[PDB]
């Protein structure tokens, strides 16, 4: 895999650094490389492809070194660069996508796509020019096993989870008091409603709690946390349990009151937040637990006191939201995010050479059935498919 | 008759056993007709009435051949407007009426083999 | 199976609509009208419920679980209701000097009350919260009620001399009866023909809908003044022959029973 | 990157610029009526705000489904971009937040007005269908979430509106067998493009190469030009991406990274 | 200027609004009220009308714009209802044995209906939905009904004693009938003196506005037992003179016509 | 509720329910008029609740219900209390009478009405049993053949009908389950309604007050049980009586429990 990373390195340096004009002392190491790389590929021939609609080619490298006698750059001289770098993209990004769609629950680190077994040699080892990117470096981290990181901005961790949970139910659906939540990428949005208005409960108070546990910790996060949760502040009709029949819900957002956000880690609480709405930081933690409470205001108007009344209709229904966005945060695995394409690159190419259902991705890779379930197979996968991914990226986009 | 009945669930749950697995296999690949079936009763005990129509008069009023004639008319008016088709709510990249969803994969599996009790007897089968 | 236990539930948003549970429900549920002898005696006929069963019938109710239940007033249907069915429909007729009588009854058979008994010449009773109301039944309810002070004596009243009590029900045959919620009364009540129950109000009764077939709606099921609200299961006719409220009902079933749910308890 | 694929384009090959939140559609907050009265009080028809990176779209009907066929009502919002793009991971959910309070809007002639207080329900027989020169390329159903799209140039949403046939009383009282329909049902729909590639040139949440050109021309003062509008309005200046603007564009944006390597 | 045909229409949302077409709508439209006897019997003046004329002038409608229809009586008045104006105004008196048929009424001028004719000595009928009725206009109207079985026979009525069947209507100007919707029934009318029309409710009339002058709001549109609802164009005033009532209608004949929309169909 | 439950066999055993049910429950006791009629006062239910008031059982929770007769009482009773202790005379003349009794009020049944003229029911497990009450039942069957005649009787002659019931207030009936059979019973005296009998009540408490233990609740002749809920006292007196049930009132409301199944006034619940 480093051998990939340095060849889609020194091909895009070389794209990039070899043209007309410019001075050899810029990229005589760049050259030197170049030949070295050359020199150690003569004499070889790969194959690739031959899984689904993916053609069977094979690659035969017999090239000739780029003289060092000059001083500047010509066109005779980048236009034989060109024609030579042509190839090796060609094959590196054929490469790439043979790898993409392999998997394997026995060691799936370990290569797929045969020709990288090979080139993953000894000979070959001499191409490793610098292992500079966040997934390469990461990549060899765990190799030599030792604290790594994968920084993300917006991550999708959370699976995509809209469901309620009725704590007072009944048939008719008239008198209920429950907690509805949305989770999705980045994001949390929970509401705790009472339908009584907490009338009937001691203090005039009711509390609500929504815990969630993390399937990989996280570190260094910034949370943005706001009241009034949005999506469940508008009238909605929702069905039961058992999906027979509906019921209505028409809520009406007061602030919560005695608000406790706890980022806790093996149980134990890590970071607390009493009443502190705006940007936040949790350090570790792999669960959440959001409790708060509905307070009945004691001193109410006429306009808000016609709408909760001492009996049963209850035509308004009080809630409580939570809106938590994970803005930046860190992670010791790969996850997706909303700023790069790995996971893009890697669905569309399976969607396009029809790649069947391996026994470790689900069907079309769908990161809510991939998140659900994140076993060390199906990290090690995702990990070795994001990096070639990405070592693919930095050249074809 | 819940007496009878209940003796005669007592009869088969006693016997159940007492049958064979060699000799059943045997006996499942014989096209066994209304006479093949209807012909070795115990001792036809007296004169006994026209037997399929005895049990038919009673067989169409039943869950079987209510679904039967659902799913009938389901695929009938499917195919006839696009109503039911587009109303069923199938999976994806068809309805034509099967993929229907009545009631989340074992949900929808499990109401699919519930139709799927009729390719038994609909021909729709190849195996046991 | 677990059975007295309220446990949290749980569900889901991608689940689809099942099937229309009409035309089932009907078969294996039951329905009973409550009509007034007005409307009999109007319709002159004595086929009428076979009629009515023949016609529902069409809209899929089975012959053998429709009924019709008569009474002869709203006092009399008053005095010691039972109403036991899985859908009872009550059709109304308005009189402004029965008012108070024809909201005591809809705040009695709408709603469900949890009952105890009273023994009035031992103790002295108390409400606790605004739904221990005390309901008294039969035939000539007479009642009189004293609030006591912190030392059981008398507030404007003689706990001896019966008749400087408030009497606050004359000659009724039901009564529901809310007073202030914090003090001690002591009651006179001609228990001989009227039984009078401690019953705190539950959650409503989804089993039953009342009807008004004339008059604007003035059902008060609230007992406390400020609300005055008006839930689904009341509903409102305006009637010159009883045939064409028959026939209205009848068409409109099942919006009825769609405004209409079965018991929780 | 830039830079990159200029020299891409000087030698012919296939480029790529990656956005992150790509401001691709243009400013469009619009509704459209299948069946409409002079005093607005049954109607049937789809409104959606196409803005930056992200669609709302919702479907609406006053009468809740009752006189359709099967008791059931078809939406359908085909979005035609201007220009095609790759590697598109997107963020779909239901229940679109902006149409979904009391709202008081002017009619198409801006003559008369007329009221909506929606009641959010779910799409049911949804189908995302990502295009490219019609043929269809992606096609989801029922899968919300974080997607995915490889090569499209058009999208096509198409969700129902089905009547509950089991209601409880609270939600029967809402949908009646008469006219007046104080309660319209709707059924929503947000579609993000968190991050995607494209053989073009565009705006996104990341680069200010587009606020340093506008900002230069601000300060400078410079007339409207024959190509660009005035003041680089995006919204005209993407509703029209013909290749003498997609040129021009590309050339003032390197150059402005160029500048920003030097200056900020 | 395609009729006969429904296309998609379209807009935007960054449209400014309009002016006020007040003051233009007026002029170029016609306000038609329909006033009791008992009004201008109260007042006992020859110009009243040319003074409520030069009154709407001051609010902007033009002399010749405004027209008076007297009605002798509400059921006069529903005897054959013919409203042909641009804006229509009714002014209704409230009596409880009349609430029935000023409800019918209302049933019938608020909302616009697509009658078929109907013809009873051959033909036996039956509704499809619960907005397909049968509106009997006439001088003295008495309706008798039998429905019938699968099999064309009665159901508590035989199809040749008349006086089996079932009575709705008993001498009424104007009847609005709706039976069980899926049943063929047989119909005994006075066809001589009444005429019974087969007729479906569309979308409402936003034409008209009636306006009861005395008690509570009762007129239930909606012939199902549910709604109960209250329009917009259904106004309430209590009075106890006329003058005040046609100043207050003067001064507010804004908000009315804003209440108001000119048709559709 | 279809769902299950969770627990833990880690946690703690929390404080006693005891002195907070007392008062926020009621208790109800049924005693016979020859108990008034021995005492012969007219405080000694107000000193009883004075004796209560320090068992904690607060003034108004306690009540006390006459009744004349085993019978009477029998007749229709509409036990709607949180609480109810009884106590019943033995009597061997009144055996079934007051074992039919304990099987009503201890068990919880669900009653439909039965129509005899017009149809004719018949019996499928052995807990789908017809109670009638009145004031005075006499009750005739016959049981009937595959082809609808009788057996052993005639479907006409009343007289050839087999009398299960003479003079009785309460019946319990039981017979063949899964054959028809065709009643005669004096309607106009007696309602008749056929009840399954679902789980145990909890609410009530049978003490009798003489003989040894003889109720046979479970019809089957197999188990004759002794539920929790069946005291037996021998008395001399009636005070002596009413002063242990004081004394040990805790633990009767140990062994009795709040129901689980709804709430409802009468001895059954009604189902149409
Ligand atoms: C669901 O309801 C519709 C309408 O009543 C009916 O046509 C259909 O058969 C029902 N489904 C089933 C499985 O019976
Ligand atoms: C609309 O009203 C404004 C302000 O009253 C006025 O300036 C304008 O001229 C009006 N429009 C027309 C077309 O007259
Ligand atoms: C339970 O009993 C213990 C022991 O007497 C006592 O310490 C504790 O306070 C009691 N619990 C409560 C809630 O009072
Ligand atoms: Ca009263
Ligand atoms: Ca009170
Ligand atoms: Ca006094
Ligand atoms: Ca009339
Ligand atoms: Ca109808
Ligand atoms: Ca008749
Ligand atoms: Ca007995
Ligand atoms: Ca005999
Ligand atoms: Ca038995």
């Amino acid at each position: 895999m480093d051998v990939l990373y340095s060849l889609s390195k020194t091909l895009k340096d070389a794209r990039d650094k070899i043209v007309e004009g410019t001075l050899y002392s810029n990229v005589s190491d760049l050259i030197q490389q170049f030949n070295q790389m050359i020199i150690t590929m003569n004499g070889n021939e790969f194959q690739t492809g031959g899984i689904g609609n993916l053609p069977i080619r094979n690659w035969n490298f017999d090239f000739g070194l780029l003289g060092t006698t000059l001083l500047n750059l010509d066109a005779n001289y980048v236009e034989t660069a060109r024609n030579t770098i042509d190839y090796f993209v060609d094959f590196v990004d054929n490469v790439c996508m043979d790898e993409m769609v392999r998997e394997s629950q026995r060691n799936g680190i370990a290569p797929q796509s045969d020709s990288l077994r090979k080139l993953s040699g000894i000979k070959f080892k001499r191409i490793n020019f610098d292992n500079s990117s966040e997934y390469i470096e990461n990549w060899n981290l765990q190799n030599r096993r030792q604290r790594t990181g994968f920084t993300f901005h917006k991550p999708n961790i959370f699976p995509y989870s809209a469901s309620f949970t009725l704590n007072r139910s009944q048939p008719a659906h008239d008198n209920l008091m429950g907690t509805m939540w949305l989770n999705a990428g980045s994001e949390i949005q929970v509401a705790g409603f009472d339908y009584s208005c907490a009338i009937n409960a001691p203090a005039n108070i009711q509390q609500f709690e929504h815990i969630v546990q993390l399937r990989r910790v996280l570190t260094t996060a910034t949370i943005t946390l706001l009241p009034d949760a949005e999506r469940f502040s508008f009238p909605r009709v929702i069905n039961s349990a058992d999906g027979a029949t509906t019921w209505y819900f028409n809520p009406v957002i007061l602030r919560p009151n005695n608000v406790e956000v706890e980022f806790l880690l093996n149980g134990q609480i890590i970071n607390t937040y009493q009443a502190r709405f705006g940007t936040i930081i949790a350090r570790n933690f792999d669960t959440i637990r959001l409790s708060f409470q509905l307070m009945r205001p004691p001193n109410m108007t006429p306009a808000v006191a016609a709408l909760f009344p001492n009996a049963q209709p209850f035509e308004h229904h009080a809630t409580v939201g939570l809106t938590l966005r994970i803005e930046s945060a860190v992670c010791e695995s790969v996850l997706a995010d909303a700023s790069k394409t790995m996971l893009a690159n890697v669905t569309s190419v399976r969607q396009e050479y029809a790649i069947p259902v391996g026994p470790v991705f689900p069907p079309g890779m769908n990161w809510t059935d991939l998140i659900t379930n994140y076993s060390p197979s199906r990290e090690d996968n995702l990990q070795r498919v994001f990096t070639v991914a990405s070592i693919r990226s930095m050249l074809v986009k | 008759l819940e007496r009878q009945l209940g003796e005669l669930r007592e009869e088969f749950n006693a016997l159940s056993q007492e049958i064979a697995m060699s000799q059943l296999i045997d006996l499942a690949l014989l096209p066994l007709d209304m006479f093949s079936m209807f012909s070795g009763i115990k001792s036809t005990i007296d004169a006994a009435k026209s037997m399929a129509t005895s049990v038919m008069k009673k067989f169409k009023k039943s869950g079987l051949a209510n679904s039967v004639s659902t799913l009938t008319d389901c695929l009938s008016d499917a195919a006839s407007s696009i109503s039911r088709g587009a109303s069923i709510r199938s999976v994806g990249s068809s309805a034509s009426c099967w993929t229907d969803v009545s009631t989340s994969i074992s949900t929808q599996t499990s109401t699919i083999s519930r139709r799927l009790r009729l390719k038994e007897m609909a021909t729709q089968t190849e195996g046991m | 199976q677990n059975y007295g236990i309220n446990l949290p539930i749980t569900g889901s948003m991608d689940t689809a609509y099942a099937n229309s549970t009409q035309e089932e429900t009907f078969l294996t549920s039951t329905l009973c009208l409550y009509y007034p002898t007005e409307a009999a005696t109007e319709i002159n006929d004595n086929s009428w419920k076979d009629t009515l069963s023949q016609l529902f019938l069409t809209k899929g109710w089975p012959t053998g679980s429709v009924y019709f239940k008569e009474y002869t007033d709203i006092a009399s249907f008053s005095v010691d209701p039972q109403l036991y069915c899985d859908y009872n429909v009550v059709l109304m007729k308005y009189d402004a000097t029965l008012q108070l009588d024809m909201s005591e009854l809809a705040d009695l058979i709408l709603n469900e009350w949890l009952c105890n008994p009273m023994d009035i010449t031992l103790y002295y009773y108390q409400q606790t919260d605004e739904a221990n109301k005390w309901i008294s039944m039969g035939s000539s309810c007479t009642i009189k009620v004293c609030p006591l002070n912190t030392q059981t004596l008398g507030i404007g009243c003689l706990t001896t001399d019966t008749a400087t009590f408030e009497e606050v029900a004359t000659a009724e045959k039901l009564v529901i009866t809310d007073v202030v919620d914090g003090v001690n009364h002591k009651l006179d009540v001609t228990t001989a023909t009227c039984t009078i129950r401690n019953c705190k109000k539950l959650g409503p009764r989804e089993n039953v809908a009342v009807i008004q077939v004339g008059g604007s709606d003035v059902l008060d099921i609230t007992a406390d003044p400020t609300t005055a609200p008006q839930t689904e299961r009341m509903m409102r006719i305006n009637w010159k022959k009883w045939w064409q409220v028959f026939y209205t009902v009848v068409d409109y079933v099942n919006q009825i029973i769609q405004a209409m749910s079965k018991r929780s308890r």
